């Protein structure tokens, strides 16, 4: 009640860390993992605690850049539903109990050769990993490796065998890539290489004044993605006849392959793929989706053969992947064991079998079959409910390994914190299933990584974030005409078809716990919390019987707004229940439209609807996964859609997806662009007043900024995909809090960043789609700061825009005044106070905002602080009383998230700086000009370049 | 609005018009008050009209300054606090080259 | 129908047009406010206001207060300026008296 504040203990060491300074945080490298292939991360310890992740300069594959998975592998890693005890049979045991029942039934199995052992990994690139399983495998012939999961790359290594008769590992460099061609190969999604071939694809879209060339993206595509936003041109093809659709364009350039029947659309897009092709030769690429069967990925690689792209664009090096298998049948195989009553032990390692098997495999049922089940999964997974001797398993920040990424590099995997709960790594188990217990995960990857590189070689791939000495080598393997040309190439039919998607947040379902990542909208739907089957408007008006025309969205510009409106109406019908019935399953998922998904094709999303996940998550969406077959995991046949009625609520950040003629997104044409940067500021204002310029005049005077620092940022649409990167790192740096599916109904999210699709352009059911990332404009007259009557937002020396929280009383007239709506509120208590793990990933240098103050993006102040108080230290103890900052010194979370380096952060004055450069181009535009606000953040209008027999 | 405002067919003002009619009101009443003290000796008002009308006219004007100073003040704060490009060439004009004094 | 004078002279049409006269008065306040912050510049930033109970709840309870407050005043206090009204009526006797 008195004395203002209380006690506030403070508790020190007792012996001091050697190269810790209190109050410094440290950079550590380590490499995180999305389907197997490694990513290496630079990853920030404040006081010994992991708290940020960000890209990786020195690693390929992470040039400076992660994506979402990464930055949120911080809140998975403070999850308070992460296992935290050995569970014999849900019952707390210990670890040695476990070791001594591991050691007794392997004894058993010494007496056979290991033939009742079985393993179930998933998709392992760890060579420490890789040589004790091949070592546990010669001491136990008859044991078998069995690796799979539900994201897999089988028809990758099933058209190399069928292409090369070997196993080889394709990489593109698209650095040198002109025109390339995508069928169904969602390549600039989180992937293998996704960081390093979007960012080659961007650095390769960004003109500018001088800049000349310009490549060119054709996608073909079932459902719309994040690489069909970046495309000049796109084809709304169903998922089956991608495949006639590559044998129509290899026999179209001359070589073998098999005409089709199509559309005349597709007529025309072969004919206009084919004239960019072969003019570009050695200067192309035509890449295959891991979702389009195996003959598709032969017949690109035939095709970039010929066209000379081999060695220029495409390069084969030897597998990265360990053991290169079809995973799903040695699943198949391995249930067939376990049916037939062969098996006597199952050991697994991660991967979730019994969620993420297909449904026609019974996994959950024929794992009864086994009496010895066990393990390790990181949390306490629907598996492990229902298997013995449950191994909680340490998270990749806190623990030793390695792993390798795209294109073979050997990461190191270095541990940042001492397991919270406990908890071994695979490596350790697999020591003590080689006779080798209370083995330490530090002594294990140092002793294999030893007599290979060195100690001196272990120590600067320590410091460093990659191995120097491991690359895939550069092999050459010779094609199979015969086979390749001998082959069924599926047609499509049979009526409605299923594409199995993963989700773009959830991925394979392993971070449906995770708050930040349920809660990121997702791109081109903008759903959270929640799963749909996402539908084009005139599938949904055709098979859910819905009364609208759906011909009415096609028209000219003269009724572009009677378009609008209409859609409008139309996304009336979004949470209709359907009940889908694909093959013995109904899913009763709710439905909702996306404008460009093909005609008669359904996408249904993956990992939604367990029921042992944690308290977020527990049980949201419907799951897609018993529905899913083993014959075709990404494709489907024939279904009932069914609708039902009974609608339910799905959620939306956006709730309108049309832009009503205005000025937001700025397109344009290359051809135009190079005779003139500023044509197309020069129309709009045409158009708006009659002039080339619009002449806008203020009664304000504001403030000078001329010898002192600027902050500005500028934001490239040319570049910008959609990965919501930039999202999840404003999230993980700001403290920025997770409100419920309830409150966002209500709209009430707290983001600081948003993505906006806009869903614009003649048809409506085949429309172009624009990501524009909106965060605080940082007006220099900034109309929220006249408006707040406690002058708790006011304007920087340096043109920032600053928010106080301790001063806001909550009028919430901040928002109401401010053009854009980047404000957010908090309505009532958001910021978690009870979970001590969540109190652990605050970041130090954010305050968390109590009930009734407001945010908005600060430019990530604590960036800027930090580097003016070192460039103010730095210059007075050398005595020149200069203050000069670098202008790569200061990088927000934003900039340093974004793979294809959208995001240019920097002063404004120095000329020199990257951004002053961009700002001086032609094309450099500033939202909502018409208010004298004068933004700091800018945009680059998007520049297209479209082919001329497409186009006319 | 269609002799005075159409000048400038870029700008607009929903309070203009009414300024006008308090605007004319005080002009009036000062003309009223002028020609009464012309023809204070007419031999009518000297036996009708006492120093009541005159202080209720006085008070009129009074209340008309007050009311078309609180009429410009209003639409000047509210085109001045929220600089809308669209209307800020009107009192962009009004104080560039010497115009300021006039205000 | 205020214009006319019966209209005028009649207590329920006054009573009605004024109940109807208040809740176009708080729908002009609505209409002003939240339809005009509904639809924005930008068309990202659209979304639905869907009041709740809560300030339902409240506005009741403040015509309660706004009621017990008016009930105590004309128990307590005289709800007629009474020196004013003999005032009044010594000014209408004077008027009377010079016809
Ligand atoms: S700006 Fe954000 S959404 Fe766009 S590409 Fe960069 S990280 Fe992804
Ligand atoms: S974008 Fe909005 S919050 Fe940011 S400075 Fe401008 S008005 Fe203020
Ligand atoms: S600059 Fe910082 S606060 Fe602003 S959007 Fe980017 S990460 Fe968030
Ligand atoms: S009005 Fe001001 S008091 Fe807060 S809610 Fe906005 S900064």
């Amino acid at each position: 009640a008195c004395t203002y504040q209380p006690r506030q203990y403070i508790a020190p060491f007792d012996r001091q860390p050697e190269g810790r300074v209190p109050g410094i945080p440290q950079y550590f490298a380590s490499t995180l993992t999305l389907g197997g292939y490694g990513t290496g991360v630079l990853v920030r310890s404040n006081e010994g605690r992991p708290t940020k992740v960000e890209g990786n300069p020195r690693h390929p594959a992470s040039l400076g850049g992660t994506d979402l998975f990464a930055q949120a592998e911080i809140l998975t890693m403070y999850d308070p539903d992460r296992s935290t005890t050995v569970l014999r049979q849900g019952v707390p045991s210990t670890w040695a109990e476990f070791t001594t029942t591991l050691g007794n039934a392997l004894t058993a199995a010494r007496a056979t050769q290991g033939a009742g052992v079985r393993l179930l990994t998933t998709t392992i690139t760890s060579p420490s990993l890789a040589a004790q399983i091949e070592q546990f495998l010669q001491a136990y012939p008859q044991a078998r490796w069995y690796q799979y999961e539900p994201i897999n790359r089988d028809n990758v290594v099933a058209g190399a065998r069928l292409a090369f008769g070997r196993d080889v590992t394709t990489r593109y460099d698209l650095s040198a890539a002109q025109v390339v061609v995508s069928l169904d190969a969602d390549f600039l999604a989180p992937g293998p290489g996704f960081v390093a071939y979007a960012r080659a694809f961007a650095e390769r879209r960004k003109v500018r004044k001088d800049s000349t060339t310009m490549n060119r993206l054709y996608v073909v595509e079932a459902s719309p993605s994040t690489t069909g936003t970046a495309a000049d041109h796109r084809l709304p093809l169903r998922a089956d006849a991608i495949a006639a659709f590559t044998g129509a364009l290899a026999n179209e350039l001359g070589v073998g392959g098999a005409p089709a029947t199509l559309s005349p659309k597709a007529e025309e897009f072969l004919r206009a793929i084919a004239r960019d092709l072969e003019e570009h030769r050695g200067q192309s690429v035509v890449i295959a989706g891991d979702q389009q069967p195996p003959i598709v990925h032969a017949l690109a690689h035939l095709i970039n053969a010929e066209l000379g792209n081999v060695g220029q664009t495409v390069f084969y090096h030897e597998p990265v992947e360990a053991r290169p298998t079809n995973q799903t049948e040695e699943l198949v195989a391995l249930v067939s064991e376990m049916a037939a009553g062969r098996v006597e032990t199952l050991i697994m390692i991660g991967g979730n079998p019994v969620y993420n098997a297909p449904g026609d495999l019974r996994f959950a049922d024929r794992m009864a079959s086994v009496p010895l089940t066990i393990h390790l999964s990181q949390f306490v997974d629907e598996t492990s409910a229902r298997a013995t001797w449950h191994i909680p398993q340490a998270h990749p920040l806190e623990s030793w390994g390695d792993a390798r990424a795209f294109d073979g590099t050997a990461s190191i995997v270095q541990p940042l914190i001492e397991p919270l709960y406990g908890g071994k790594t695979a490596n350790e188990l697999l020591a003590a299933m080689l006779g080798q217990p209370e083995a330490e995960s530090y002594d294990l990857v140092r002793s294999f990584w030893l007599e290979q590189i060195g100690e001196t070689g272990w120590q600067v791939a320590l410091a460093n974030g990659v191995i120097a000495e491991t690359v895939a080598p550069v092999i050459e393997p010779t094609l199979n005409e015969g086979a390749i040309r001998a082959t069924p190439i599926p047609q499509p039919g049979d009526g409605v078809e299923i594409v199995f998607r993963p989700d773009p947040s959830l991925f394979d379902g392993f971070y449906a716990n995770n708050g930040w990542l349920q809660e990121l909208p997702r791109p081109l739907t903008k759903l959270v919390w929640d799963n749909a089957a996402l539908m084009s408007p005139r599938t949904a008006i055709k098979l859910l019987g819905l009364p609208f025309n759906a011909d009415r969205l096609i028209g000219t510009e003269a009724d572009d707004r009677e378009r609008q409106q209409y859609l409008e109406q139309l996304s009336k019908v979004n949470g209709t229940i359907a009940r889908i019935e694909y093959r013995g399953g109904i899913i009763e998922i709710p439905i909702w439209l996306l404008p460009g998904h093909a005609e008669d094709s359904i996408t249904l999303n993956l990992g939604y609807g367990r029921t042992h996940a944690g308290r977020v998550g527990n049980n949201v969406g419907i799951d897609v996964y018993p529905i899913r077959t083993s014959d075709s995991p990404w494709f489907g046949a024939g279904a009932r859609v069914t609708n039902t009625g009974r609608t339910y609520l799905l959620v939306s950040t956006q709730d309108h997806w049309t832009l009503e003629g205005r000025d937001i997104y700025r397109v344009g044409e290359f051809k135009k662009f190079k005779e003139d940067p500023k044509y197309i500021a020069k129309e709009v204002y045409q158009e708006e007043y009659g002039r080339e310029t619009p002449n806008y005049q203020s009664l304000q005077p504001g403030d000078d900024y001329t010898g002192r620092n600027a902050w500005g940022m500028t934001i490239n649409l040319n570049a910008c995909i959609g990965c919501n990167a930039c999202v999840v790192a404003c999230q993980a740096e700001n403290n920025i809090a997770v409100v419920g599916k309830d409150q966002v109904s209500r709209g009430r999210e707290m983001h600081w960043i948003r993505i906006d699709r806009y869903f614009a352009g003649e048809d409506l059911d085949n429309p172009s789609i624009y990501m524009m990332p909106v965060n605080c404009m940082q007006c220099e007259k900034a109309p929220c700061e006249v408006v707040c009557p406690v002058a708790a937002t006011v304007h920087d020396y340096e043109g920032l825009n600053n928010m106080v929280y301790n001063r806001c009383v909550g009028t919430k007239y901040c928002s109401n005044n401010c053009p854009y709506k980047v404000r957010r509120f908090n309505f009532l208590q958001y910021s978690d106070t009870t979970t001590e793990t969540f109190k652990l990933a605050f970041n130090p240098d954010v305050t968390v905002r109590i009930r009734g103050v407001m945010e908005k993006c600060t430019y990530c102040v604590q960036r800027i602080s930090g580097a003016r108080i070192a460039a103010k230290r730095a210059a007075v103890q050398a005595g020149q009383s200069s203050y000069v900052i670098s202008d790569g010194a200061i990088q927000t979370a934003c900039e340093q998230a974004c793979p294809t380096g959208a995001i240019v952060f920097g002063d404004i004055n120095d000329s020199n700086s990257r951004v002053a450069k961009w700002k001086a181009e032609g094309h450099n535009y500033g939202l909502l000009g018409f208010l004298n606000t004068v933004p700091r953040t800018t945009y680059l209008a998007r520049v297209r370049n479209p082919s001329e027999e497409l186009e006319k | 609005f269609d002799v005075a405002m159409s000048l400038d067919p870029h700008w607009f003002s929903t309070i203009y018009g009414a300024h006008y009619m308090a605007n004319a009101g005080l002009m009036t009443l000062a003309f009223l008050a002028l020609m009464m003290s012309r023809v204070r000796d007419a031999a009518l008002f000297r036996e009708y009209v006492s120093v009541k009308p005159i202080h209720d006219i006085g008070k009129l004007i009074f209340a008309f300054t007050v009311l078309w100073t609180y009429m410009s003040y209003g639409q000047l704060v509210i085109i001045w606090s929220g600089d809308v490009a669209e209307f800020t060439p009107w009192y962009v004009h009004r104080t560039q080259h010497g115009w300021v004094f006039v205000a | 129908p205020l214009w006319f004078k019966k209209v005028r002279q009649n207590i329920p049409a006054l009573l009605i047009i004024s109940l109807i006269v208040s809740v176009g008065m708080w729908l002009e306040r609505y209409v002003i406010i939240v339809i005009s912050l509904e639809r924005d510049f930008l068309p990202s930033s659209w979304d639905i206001y869907i009041p709740t109970i809560w300030d339902w709840s409240l506005y009741i309870g403040t015509f309660g207060l706004f009621f017990t407050l008016l009930f105590l005043f004309i128990r307590v206090l005289p709800m007629i300026n009474i020196f004013e009204m003999r005032l009044f009526l010594y000014q209408e006797t004077e008027k009377a008296k010079q016809r």
